[PDB]
């Protein structure tokens, strides 16, 4: 499917604070009222979604059916592959030099045969229930920005937070979805293991360079931005 | 030109000239503002002349403060000295004023000045200098009646 | 302050400084003359008068109303209702960049401005030619008519019917001040323009200028002095000029505001101190009487226009 | 300063503005977070047992700063040299890689461990790059390497077909062929075996005691920087204009205590001009603004040389509570001169209303008088009819024409 | 101009100049200014009536 994301897909650009002023900025940000694409009707094909400028993460997921994300060269062996499982009480963030299936699942805990991970990186576990994310790389550090607000995207205003940053540097141009359901498939060839749970649906949509102008109120809360190069009153 | 070699005492030289470009530039731009605003009181310094020498004009402050009659021009190395002659009253003295005079049924009012009045008197002056004169037909219009 | 805008708490900065020349002692001598220029513009409109007139206290003219131009004595500031609204609509120490206040404060200029007013009732016209003196402002009215041709019958006869249009006048002059919101543009824009001209140098100082960084407290410890002079050079070029003009457009402005201020007296002492013959230099009409306001940055002259109407077709030889 | 500022001699009646007034920072402070997650080189420095030559281990401490206090281990080091960085400098510097590598050799065999050197060990076993840029500590380990019967458990390779590379690692035990003939993989004649054994001993000499050698191999690579964080200082010094470093943001002012709630991830701050306005605290978590340090101008108000020499001296723009009758004005404030409470004609102008002049004695400051006083008396039937002329004369000059100049 | 007169079709060229300062947005701001100016001057004159 294909929609919009009207006034969603912004985030902080730098850690400064400011005190109701405008702040204008040349960054990765994503353009408003662009085309996104809704995979809402994808129950486990087609993994192959790009990493150019970035990803940004949308989801109404019920409770828990989500298990983490991987990051990936080109996902053959010996290619540094980060993969960002997350478990109920803790996170686990490692770069592995692994050949990945298709659709690697979780419900298992050992993806491929022939796994070799070499990073160290713990952190606090992430994981009406919007669970907005941004992913870039830039300057060698793997950048995420989280976000878990209440209510598909409405028109309101909520800000992107920085929560947590990690140093690699790679080719990353891979993306894709990991679910959770109760039928167990250790088949990693099929790809059609459907079963009766929440609705699912992975937001993609590809971040740009453009030129946001945003406001910060008295309490350095970003609470509206006009673009650049949208609209001529922009 | 003498401590360093000319190949490499180029940047030197150039820095130099800017500088010393950049030192003539602003001193220009000062000049053309001190030009302007000399050019703006020369002109007000030909209209005052025009205006005060070359006869009488009837403005306030003009030609001098009060009431100007004349004006000498003086020269001076780089400008010009105005002496205006002003004519000021003075010496001042309280009277009794009304608008008009009711005789006859009719309301007479003066020609040029204002009724004076000095105690059980009336007589007729202008607005600058005290000249008691009686109260005629010469000095005075009807303009109706005293309602 | 042409060594703290340049060089930020830097020894060596300061030492560097003063090889470029006597520019740091230039564009302090032009700024100071700038602000005594100022200081003289406020003197040569407002100060005409030597001494200080006031109001009497029986509130009785003649008919005429002018609680709206005379100060409030309510009001612990001195000012009149016309005064206190223009001044609720003029919207008003960071870096080596600081605003020197003016000598006359708005108190002063509001005695001034209660002074004249005072004089131009009271007296006429003879305020400002010499010796005040007392002649009744009806008397004033009819010669002010007299003196652009209207015989003194007209508002001798019909002086309720002139008193109370220029109530109503004075009374609409507020309410036509109030509706338009950009009628003070013009005392708005100079501020404006002053903001910003103060606002865009502390902008331009976080610009590189070809340096690798903008403050000197890194150029001074990443690199050596010996190997970070050329630096510090092209640093204080760009700071210098960046000031340099700066120092021009505030000249710029400071010559434009003279004229103004020039403009503003001329008109003052020809509209406020007597009656002009001009045609639309003491306001469109016929000329009779002006009345000056102070504002924080400015002179509102409320010029009385006597102007003909419902004229008749007749037949001339 | 006057006669300095002015270039003359003979200074006039007036006011001018000779230098400005800052006032000195007296401390100066850094703030950087707590120091946190600490490497263990003691898990290196004081290991159980150390591992032999041909299997030296090779140990990366990652993100986890760099505090160099091997004094503690055995401070009594037998050598202790730095190559490409120097001992102490050392602890303030940022690397990518901070390897560390650790084997027990002789003490005459130290020396082959070091950049270009010759041996058995430095060619066979353990093998330094040239351009080596780190340090190699070595201790002694009799006590503990050591045994009445002999420690045999340390081996060493004592032949080889080449020269190891740098920074090599061979575990092959194959059968050195010394011979003509390959020997098929048997240990006899001209067929020996490559690792020999050490057989330590508490009674050995100095020179044959176990020597511990452990080397720091520094590397700086394109990567980030998660290292080297030994950094520590002084406590906050609130009302008083110091220079701070607050976790790289550095800069002269006051601190002062706030009331804006910042964002819990939000640490720095600027207004709308692009100046640093607050700051928050590493060590415990709490926003300072930063208010400029007290600066503006001083002014001296001097009646000339001509009567006297008694001067004013006018701090403008700033309140002199901080750092001869002190009068705050709104202008600023002036030392040297009384407020005089009666009104005269206005000689040298202040601001905001306020002149000075010499009352003659010394520098008085009062408000300025915009004139006389006269109330005339308006009434509907008085007037006042001049009766005298007076023929006065008024001079006004101005200028016309300038200097003609050319370059 | 302040951008094709200074830099001619350079992306470069562009990205150093916006490190000058807001020289681009002031020196374009002045003579926008100058131009309304001269765009009121014809108004007080010949459009009096
Ligand atoms: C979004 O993409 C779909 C499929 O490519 C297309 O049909 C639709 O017109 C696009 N809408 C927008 C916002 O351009
Ligand atoms: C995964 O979650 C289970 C249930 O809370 C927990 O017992 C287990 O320790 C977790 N494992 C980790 C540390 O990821
Ligand atoms: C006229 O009388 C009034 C009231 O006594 C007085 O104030 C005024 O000075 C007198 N004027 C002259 C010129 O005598
Ligand atoms: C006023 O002056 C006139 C002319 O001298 C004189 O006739 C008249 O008697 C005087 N009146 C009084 C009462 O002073
Ligand atoms: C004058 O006008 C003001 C404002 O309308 C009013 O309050 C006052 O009573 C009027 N006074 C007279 C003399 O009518
Ligand atoms: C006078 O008469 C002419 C011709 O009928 C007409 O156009 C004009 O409006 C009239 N003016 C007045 C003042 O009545
Ligand atoms: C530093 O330690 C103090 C005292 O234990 C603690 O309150 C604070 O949160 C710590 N701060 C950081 C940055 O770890
Ligand atoms: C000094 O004062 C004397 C006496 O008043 C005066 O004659 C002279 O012009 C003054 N000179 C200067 C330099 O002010
Ligand atoms: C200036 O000093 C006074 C006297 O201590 C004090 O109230 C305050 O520091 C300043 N006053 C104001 C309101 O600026
Ligand atoms: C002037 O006199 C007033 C009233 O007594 C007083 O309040 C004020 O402080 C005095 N100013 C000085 C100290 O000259």
């Amino acid at each position: 499917s294909y929609t919009n994301s009207f006034t969603r897909g912004v985030y902080y650009p730098d850690k400064v604070f400011r005190s109701s002023v405008l702040h204008s900025t040349q960054d990765l940000f994503l353009p408003f009222f662009s085309n996104v694409t809704w995979f809402h009707a994808i129950h486990v094909d087609n993994p192959v979604l790009p990493f150019n400028d970035g990803v940004y993460f949308a989801s109404t997921e019920k409770s828990n059916i989500i298990r983490g994300w991987i990051f990936g060269t080109t996902l053959d062996s010996k290619t540094q592959s980060l993969l960002i499982v997350n478990n109920a009480t803790n996170v686990v963030i490692k770069v592995c030099e692994f050949q990945f299936c298709n659709d690697p699942f979780l419900d298992f805990r050992v993806y491929s045969s022939a796994n070799n991970c070499t990073f160290e990186y713990v952190s606090q576990p992430f994981l009406k229930n919007l669970r907005e994310f941004v992913f870039k790389n830039i300057d060698g550090y793997f950048k995420i920005y989280s976000k878990h607000t209440p209510i598909d995207l409405p028109q309101g205003f909520s800000a992107l937070e920085p929560l947590v940053d990690l140093p690699i540097g790679i080719n990353i141009t891979r993306f894709q979805t990991l679910l959770a359901l109760h039928r167990s498939y250790l088949t990693p060839g099929d790809s059609s293991s459907g079963w009766t749970a929440g609705a699912a649906a992975y937001y993609v949509g590809y971040l740009q360079p453009r030129t946001f102008l945003l406001k910060y109120n008295e309490n350095g809360t970003i609470t509206d931005a006009v673009d650049c190069a949208l609209d001529p009153l922009s | 030109l003498s401590r360093l070699d000319p190949p490499e005492a180029e940047v030197q030289i150039d820095r130099l000239i800017t500088g010393r470009l950049q030192s003539l530039q602003t001193y220009v731009t000062q000049q053309l503002i001190r030009a302007a605003e000399i050019r703006a009181s020369a002109n007000l310094a030909a209209t005052k002349m025009s205006e005060c020498v070359l006869g009488q004009s009837k403005r306030v402050d003009f030609c001098g403060k009060g009431y100007h009659l004349m004006s000498f021009p003086q020269s001076a190395p780089h400008g010009v000295v105005f002496l205006h002659v002003t004519y000021v009253p003075a010496q001042e003295k309280n009277f009794t004023t009304a608008p008009a005079i009711c005789h006859d049924g009719k309301a007479h009012f003066p020609r040029e000045g204002v009724f004076v009045s000095n105690g059980t008197h009336w007589f007729v002056t202008q607005r600058n200098f005290y000249e008691p004169q009686i109260i005629t037909t010469d000095n005075t219009f009807v303009s109706g009646n005293c309602d | 302050d042409c060594t703290m805008y340049i060089c930020g708490d830097s020894t060596e900065c300061s030492n560097l400084l003063l090889q470029y020349g006597s520019f740091c002692t230039q564009l302090k001598r032009a700024l100071t003359g700038i602000a005594v220029e100022q200081d003289k513009n406020t003197q040569e409109v407002f100060a005409q008068v030597k001494q200080i007139y006031k109001t009497p206290p029986i509130k009785y003219f003649g008919g005429f109303n002018f609680s709206q131009i005379l100060p409030d004595p309510s009001k612990p500031s001195k000012r009149s209702p016309i005064e206190d609204l223009l001044f609720n609509k003029v919207t008003l120490k960071f870096n080596g960049l600081t605003v020197l206040p003016p000598l006359l404060t708005d108190e002063m200029i509001a005695q001034y401005t209660s002074a004249l007013l005072a004089g131009t009732i009271t007296s006429g016209w003879t305020f400002g030619a010499g010796p005040a003196l007392q002649i009744p402002f009806p008397m004033q009215m009819a010669y002010r008519f007299n003196g652009i041709g209207v015989t003194q019958n007209v508002l001798y006869e019909n002086q309720k019917l002139i008193a109370n249009q220029f109530n109503s006048a004075i009374g609409k002059i507020q309410d036509s001040l109030s509706s338009t919101p950009s009628a003070l543009g013009k005392l708005q824009d100079v501020v404006n323009h002053n903001a910003q001209a103060l606002n865009t140098l502390v902008k331009q100082l976080s610009s590189k200028f070809g340096a690798i960084s903008s403050v000197l407290n890194d150029i001074l410890s990443r690199l050596d002095p010996p190997e970070a002079e050329v630096q510090i050079d092209r640093l204080i070029t760009g700071r210098l000029q960046s000031l340099q003009t700066y120092v021009t457009q505030q000249l710029i402005r400071a010559a434009e505001i003279r004229a103004s201020a020039n403009l503003a007296a001329t008109k003052m002492s020809e509209c406020v101190l007597g009656q002009s013959k001009r045609v639309d230099f003491c306001g469109k009409g016929y000329h009779l009487m002006s009345f000056p306001q102070s504002a924080p940055h400015g002179v509102v002259f409320l010029h009385v226009t006597y102007v003909p109407a419902q004229e008749k077709n007749f037949t001339t030889a | 300063e006057t006669k300095c500022t002015l270039k003359s001699f003979t200074v006039e009646k007036g006011i001018y503005q000779t230098s400005n007034f800052r006032v000195q920072p007296t401390e100066s402070i850094v703030r950087f977070p707590n120091i946190t997650n600490l490497c263990p080189f003691d898990e290196v420095f004081n290991a159980t047992r150390f591992a032999s030559v041909y299997a030296w281990n090779r140990k990366r401490i990652s993100n986890c700063v760099a505090d160099y206090s091997v004094l503690y281990n055995f401070a009594p080091f037998f050598a202790f040299k730095c190559y490409g960085v120097s001992p102490t400098k050392l602890n303030d510097l940022c690397f990518t890689n901070v390897y560390a590598d650790s084997f027990v050799i002789r003490g005459n065999e130290v020396s082959q461990i070091a950049p270009g050197q010759t041996g058995n060990i430095a060619d066979y076993n353990y093998k330094l790059p040239d351009d080596f840029t780190g340090c190699v500590i070595a201790w002694n380990s009799n006590k503990l390497d050591s045994k009445v019967g002999g420690n045999y458990n340390y081996l060493y390779r004592l032949f080889r077909k080449s020269n190891l590379k740098p920074f090599e690692r061979d575990i092959s035990t194959e059968i050195y062929q010394a011979g003509n003939k390959p020997c098929n993989g048997v240990a006899g004649f001209n067929c020996y075996f490559p690792l020999r054994s050490y057989g330590f001993r508490p009674t050995y000499g100095v020179g044959h005691q176990p020597y511990r050698v452990v080397v720091l191999s520094f590397e700086l690579l394109h990567a980030p920087a998660t290292v080297c964080g030994p950094k520590k200082s002084t406590n906050l010094v609130k009302n008083k204009c110091v220079n701070f470093n607050f976790n790289g943001l550095t800069g002269t002012g006051v601190l002062t205590e706030s009331n804006k709630k910042f964002l819990p991830f939000q640490q720095f701050g600027r207004d709308i001009a692009d100046t640093t306005d607050a700051v928050r605290d590493p060590q415990t978590l709490e926003i300072l603004d930063i208010t400029p340090c007290s600066f503006g101008g001083v002014s001296v108000i001097t009646p000339g040389t001509n009567t006297s020499n008694q001067v004013a001296v006018l701090y403008q723009g700033v309140n002199c509570t901080e750092v001869s009758n002190v009068f705050q004005t709104r202008a600023g404030c002036l030392i040297g001169a009384e407020y005089v409470n009666n009104s005269y004609e206005c000689d040298i102008p202040i601001g905001a209303g306020i002149c000075a002049s010499y009352q003659t004695q010394s520098i008085i400051a009062y408000t300025m008088s915009l004139g006389a006083e006269n109330s005339v008396a308006y009434s509907n039937n008085s007037i006042a009819i001049p009766t005298n002329f007076t023929i006065s004369v008024t001079t006004e000059i101005l200028p016309v024409s300038m200097t003609k100049t050319s370059v």
